[PDB]
């Protein structure tokens, strides 16, 4: 049955979490513990994944979030108007974010974070102005005022 | 139900406009430009090439010039008047043949011929596709349901610099006397990426799971 | 104090395009179509667009695609130097030791700037 | 060649750094066990068909003298009625548990299990097995050799 | 304080992202097993004294009805000669293997092991156990009730 | 102290073989070649040789291979009950959701004891 | 809904009774016995020892014999008539002094003096407590709010074989002339384990988080 | 000496000391194993290609067919009741222009030892056991084997007492070939199903070989 | 295969465990006060002599009782009974990092005679 | 010795600590909770209060290159290339979670010194890459390498 | 783009940091003895106000100096200067598990005015 | 040579080549650091112990007090505006019969270098930075230090521009001691707060020392 098959596939995915491994936590090891092989691995450019072994996955399509479309437009508009070139974006977005964020966060999440980043790094906005804007935005949502096309204001 | 991404998106956009980095009109203009993008122009370029050997030659040697024939000028079609900042202006058309079949990827990210093909598929952007295609193309293509003779040259094109590609598949059998519209109809987005080949009767990408957005466009 | 020129790129590429706006700035090309080249394993600290999987491999130049600043420089706002970019075709067997002889004609084509190339 | 070798070592090394949400488990309360986890934990370790895995360049492996001897020992124990092959499979490929099942070598499990049946069916006491292991080590240390593995 | 709650939830969550060199093990060859690894893999799971661990805010836990029933069952089985407590400990705290030992709950292991001794000493066939589990599930689904866990 | 019979199996199978020594002990088979059967998801605690990937899937019986105690019983020293074993063919599309229609004829064949089968 | 554990518990119990391994009566009898267990007898043993030097000597040399004075016969109180199968019959009382303070643990599991003290605490069974106490007792006890002079001998007792322990802490100041009942009242379960010391006015274990059960007794 | 060699000696000496099996029994088994190989199975295939009546027998009753190549699944092993782990129910899977088989034991390493010899290291790997049943086309391509998309690829999972050998279709360019000539191109890999017989190819495809610390 | 389910009860009823094994170990090999080192005997499958004590030296403070070793009892082998000793170890002898500030701290635990040897 | 093997063992078994290991491969936005968003966007250097185990603290002999790296970083600040705060932000935060705990303390100081030169365009990335090649060739040719290796 | 490499040295030489910012923050918003709660301001990209302090209340024990907030200084923005306060927190207000046995333990750290609000 | 040494050379040469700093600047800085040590701080404590007026100064204005021992936070460093990373706001924390301090920089390794020297390897570890602020009693016990439960243990987290040194209480058995005698028992560890001064102890507690690959 569909329910049984559903549990079977959920099981096959779940056991992957239990795959045995020799898990060595790294807590700022001394230089003497860093081999050349490790040095190259750590200083690698995160976006360079071609050739790495990976498993087969059932590829899927994903609907576009309104915020993703707006993020894409913002990034191209910033480049259009000279805040940066696309290559500068790629370097900051797909490499500077570091290994953990590179694979732990969503594709467009990195685009957005990096758009905020270029505003601060090139001093078009102070980090204070960004932090302050986020706080104000959150208040906007919490109050019921609504948030543009993401949330309508409070009615009756 | 607003997410941290929606809050940040609003924050970034408002700040950029307040600081005059780009205008509200600019943002609307780009969004509207993107909404006009899709795979139809690329599909038409392939159909036209199939119906005109002289045009096909142009496509293979000068993709940028050939693109103009389907209404997509890589330099002037985008709002910048210097091509999109991320897709650049160097489109190359890869022509399959009885002994050659192409498939495209951007291992470094998601480079895609947006001006003539539209936005990239979610799976095209996946670390998985980017890791495996260049090394196990035969296997990945098989998963997509595509298999070619062992002697045929499968060529994987990795769009790592400023060039963007579209694949011109071999014209399938059973299309004798077909019009341009009829042929363009079977050249789907997947065919232009190279993970599928055109087939009479098939006018849409192969059905696959669709992950829904929290707040879709 | 730092002031960023936000008009340079637009003034330079408008009505022309990118990389068209860099045409002729690389001078004479060091290699030509048909040449066999090996990819030099240059340091990749901080950034590179020449995939690790290509390092030390030998391929065939099939086209001089255009001229442009290397991404390694462009990504950091340095566009004073422009060089030739080449499309290179590698035999899959030369990249992946396990590639099957059954699919001996399979290849991989990608672009690499002149700085990474050396006659094979 | 030397460059390609470094390239391939790199592709294999970066896998160790693959990001993940690593949740250590330290005897969680029953309320932390869902039916999904219950089934996954009580699964039979040898049932791996259908699990996602990566492509690997398959290799042949030269047989170790001790592996040949272990195989003979296990079949001889079955031949002589100490157990049937199914009892061996259950003990060897399942009872060993998830960690040993994939962390130790194929024949290592065959051998551990051969020692196990001797103790579980009381043909030898655990004490006899422990003493025997000590004896073997002393035989090597004393220079008396160890079967065909080490001459005196 | 909602803020403090978020702060502590944060401190616990970042631990999941602690960087590490994660080496998956898929039945490595004997040549990849050093003596150190051999001793670690063949260790008895319950022997944890001296292992490094972090400070945790110790809590009390209410007893589940099934936990009280499991304890009674295990002691009754020993009372009536099915096993001695030492046999139970060996099967329960060691034979279950590393993964189950720390992945499942304390009493979960006690219960699984009570089921295990019934099967290993052949007082019940595995088939009878499997059938009984099926019967219990149907009993619950039918609305027939389940002991003093679920009234009919 | 328990005593184990180490002669039973040899005395029973010598000159006959396994599973030949169980022939006729299962009685009349519940199913026949050609029947469509669904795999029951019976509890798998401690042991089972009916792979998880087959649970709930429907296949076609292509052969009654032999009679034998179920592995679930044999693996624990219980051989008093003997049942029929069937070779079943499954369409790959019915096991793996992602299997391509391009390879519409691919299948998987495996053996399952009668206890796991129910008419489709 | 019933959990996988409750389903299996019923299955195991019914099968055991069905096969005559133990009777339904045996199970009820054991649950009743467990229900009568608690820390009160152990607390009285300590109070009695504080008030009777002769008895204290007995506690220290022969815990089993001393236990009889508080109504707990390790051999005959349990339903077996040969002691509980898991707690055995060799209780030892550890006497603290101005130069020695004990704390107990079972690194291999959760061995506890059930007949005289009741059921073990959830934290006592944790891999965490079993890993750390034997190696960092000073730090663990501090976490519990207990600190002793650096010169005082802290002794960790690891109940790894058939012996079970209870700690007889030193009588606290401020209990002059107190009755046995008054003194026993401040000897909590935690004091008998060794993670706390008796204090006038404190008659319950230190409050700590309580994890609720899905379906409590 | 490794911990494995120490333990092996201990287990063997204890088993013999306790009379579970003798030193002679152990030598008898190793000697039997040394007589095993892929040749008998290859001969069965060659004979089937040259005799339609025999091929029909192979497909219907593998155990009976095996006797023709000198391997009696019941009486050839020292036990006289089949090997304890391989049993006595060999089935031969016949490929055809519309069907191609490949074998695996997802639960372990079940293999037709009596007629084929010992199993390959990779056949025992969790990797092969996890992937083949689900992505056979992909795994076979990795091995260098590809079949038409319309051809039925059938994966046989040896999970119970049946053991299988694959009878590949006779390849082109073998007209007039003798039984020895035909048997010579039916390699172990062809009998497992990860390869197909080819004129001129008489050994398994070269693959990496992991060296043992102390080989036989 | 039949399992004797009355042996333990018939033997320990009215006596207790380990009281029921009293006298079965014979003469003790060590006495209170002796300094003993813990032998690192093989641990395969089961042991109740913690790894953290292996190779360490302690002082016997009491012969607690007689009983079959857990290594045998846990597998249904009770034919042999031996003496169990309560041993006290100096914490500094177990943990290299123990502070000299707490130089009097100790750890007491029980070990069967088989793991002991004169220090 | 026995004790040495005992301690090596206690340390080794830590590698086998069971866990639910969920690899993350660019999850969709719908898989990111606020809790995870905060954990991923956290500044790496803010570790106060995180649970950790007891370790026998040790002193570490100073490497010549560490001594030189420290001096280079303070000299760059002394001469206005950056302020210490800019260094901290780039060095202890911008590097990201993985490098932050996977590489050595001074390794991050050094990488960041190289980083500031490139980010403020005092040197192009090409000049840095070229210089690295230069240092390697200097060593390979036996010309020596500063005070680390005599010719 | 040109970076001013002489600015810092010019204003701090012979004066020091943070002495060179003295008087640039104006009147302080809070005074010694005031009870303040730490606002959980966005931490994106950078912050030097530890997460463990967010939402806790402490006592100001000293106005240490004036300086640009680290959040600005770390990105080359020194245009704004504010007061920094040394704040003392009771350990029990930071860590839920802190023992009442050590009721007087505290933690002292510095936080710029932007994170403070009257308790 | 290591990757670190190669990069250090590359960075240093480039910086000098571009005129960011000179070889002389680098040498001058290494020399300045080389002269740094805990002696100045130890003397400040000893002085405070013998001068009520000075003690008050130390507690109220650490920067001013530091001058008395030859370390001027503004002018002693080569910059003439304090070291870029240690700044110029030293605060002295005075222990008492009811208060004992211990210092850490959870965000990094902030240390009062000008008056104390370079930080200990362990002081910079993620471990120390994670634990001290939450479990100070336990961490100090590991270091061998324990204080009465009623005594206020205060952890100072050096997260901004202030740097601290701890002024421990004067120990028993030092009556009539000279400033030098008193300063001699005030070790680096006492100034951090992980140890207290004790007559007869003139060096930090011995602990493991990890050796460098190429020291000097
Ligand atoms: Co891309
Ligand atoms: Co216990
Ligand atoms: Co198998
Ligand atoms: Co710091």
């Amino acid at each position: 049955s569909s329910s049984i098959r559903e549990e079977v596939h959920r099981h096959l995915g779940t056991v992957a979490l239990m795959q045995p491994a020799l898990h060595q936590q790294t807590h700022a090891p001394a230089p003497t513990e860093i081999t050349h092989t490790l040095f190259r691995a750590y200083t690698r450019v995160p976006h360079d994944v071609g050739g790495e072994a990976d498993v087969p996955i059932e590829y899927h399509e994903k609907e576009e979030e309104i915020w993703e479309l707006n993020t894409f437009a913002t990034c191209e508009c910033l480049a259009w108007r000279g805040v940066w070139t696309a290559e500068e974006r790629r370097r900051k977005q797909n490499c500077d974010v570091g290994q953990t964020v590179y694979l732990g966060m969503p594709y467009y999440g990195r685009w957005l974070l990096t758009a905020a980043r270029i505003l601060v790094d090139k001093q078009f906005v102070t980090l204070t102005e960004l932090h302050n804007k986020i706080v104000e935005m959150r208040e906007r949502v919490a109050s019921g005022q609504g948030l543009g096309e993401y949330l309508p204001p409070k009615a009756k | 139900e607003v997410s941290d991404f929606e809050i940040l998106e609003m924050a970034v956009r408002e700040l950029a406009i307040e600081k005059g980095l780009f205008s509200a009109e600019d943002h609307r203009v780009w969004k509207d430009y993107v909404h006009t993008l899709g795979p139809l122009p690329a599909a038409r370029l392939v159909a036209k090439a199939w119906l005109d050997p002289e045009y096909k030659k142009l496509c293979i040697e000068d993709g940028v010039e050939a693109s103009k024939a389907v209404g997509v000028n890589w330099v002037t079609s985008p709002p910048t008047q210097f091509g999109t900042p991320s897709d650049y202006c160097n489109l190359r058309v890869l022509a399959d043949s009885p002994t050659l079949k192409h498939v495209v990827v951007c291992t470094l990210c998601s480079c895609y011929p947006r001006p003539i093909l539209g936005q990239s598929p979610e799976w095209y952007r996946s670390p998985n596709y980017r890791r495996r295609l260049v090394r196990w193309p035969r296997q990945v293509l098989a998963e997509f349901g595509l298999q070619l003779p062992s002697e045929v040259q499968i060529r994987v094109a990795d769009s790592n610099q400023k060039t963007r590609y579209i694949v011109m598949p071999v014209r399938p059998e059973g299309t004798d006397g077909w019009t341009e519209d009829q042929l363009a109809e079977i050249v789907t987005r997947d065919c232009l990426i190279g993970v599928a080949v055109p087939k009479p009767g098939i006018t849409v990408n192969a059905k696959r799971p669709v992950l829904k957005a929290n707040r879709p466009v | 104090k730092p002031v960023w020129d936000r008009t340079h790129h637009a003034k330079m590429a408008t009505g022309i395009g990118d990389p068209q706006c860099f045409k002729g700035m690389a001078g004479k090309s060091k290699f030509n179509v048909g040449d066999r080249v090996r990819i030099k394993d240059l340091p990749d600290l901080f950034y590179t667009r020449t995939m690790t999987y290509t390092r030390g491999a030998t391929g065939t130049i099939v086209r001089l695609v255009y001229e442009s600043p290397a991404a390694e420089d462009e990504a950091f706002g340095n566009e004073e130097n422009v060089e030739w970019f080449y499309s290179i075709v590698f035999a899959q067997k030369d990249l992946w030791p396990e590639y099957s002889d059954t699919f001996a004609n399979d290849t991989l084509e990608t672009e690499i700037p002149e700085r990474y190339l050396e006659k094979a």
